[PDB]
């Protein structure tokens, strides 16, 4: 799996056990560890509070 | 003078058979060394990878 953190380089993983793979559309964004840097768990979107004080 | 010649090559001969039966296991044993270099050589990419580009 493909990955591209927001704060730098890309990366190459794969899933724990249950990670139910065909939610991993292209373009979603998901979890990492921080040392193994493994898929842990998908996320829901973003919502970038500048958009929430407007 | 003939007494002397097969109580060499005899030895000879006997001698390279027991070296010949044990090349063959040596070279065996090569192959399951090779194999453990195999999976020395896998196991450098599992987990990680941090792609670049060739420059």
């Amino acid at each position: 799996f493909i990955v591209k953190a927001t704060n730098g380089p890309r990366y190459v993983v794969g899933c724990r056990r249950q990670l139910d793979k065909s939610k991993l559309k292209p373009g979603t964004r998901v979890a990492l560890d921080m040392t193994t840097l493994t898929i842990m768990r998908y996320l829901p979107r973003e919502v970038d509070p500048l958009v929430y004080n407007m | 003078d003939l007494y002397s010649r097969y109580k060499k090559l005899q030895q000879e001969l006997e001698f390279l058979e027991v070296q010949e039966e044990y090349i063959k296991d040596e070279q065996k044993n090569l192959k399951k060394e090779f194999l453990h270099a195999q999976e020395e050589v896998k196991r450098i990419q599992s987990i990680p990878l941090v792609i670049g580009q060739f420059l």
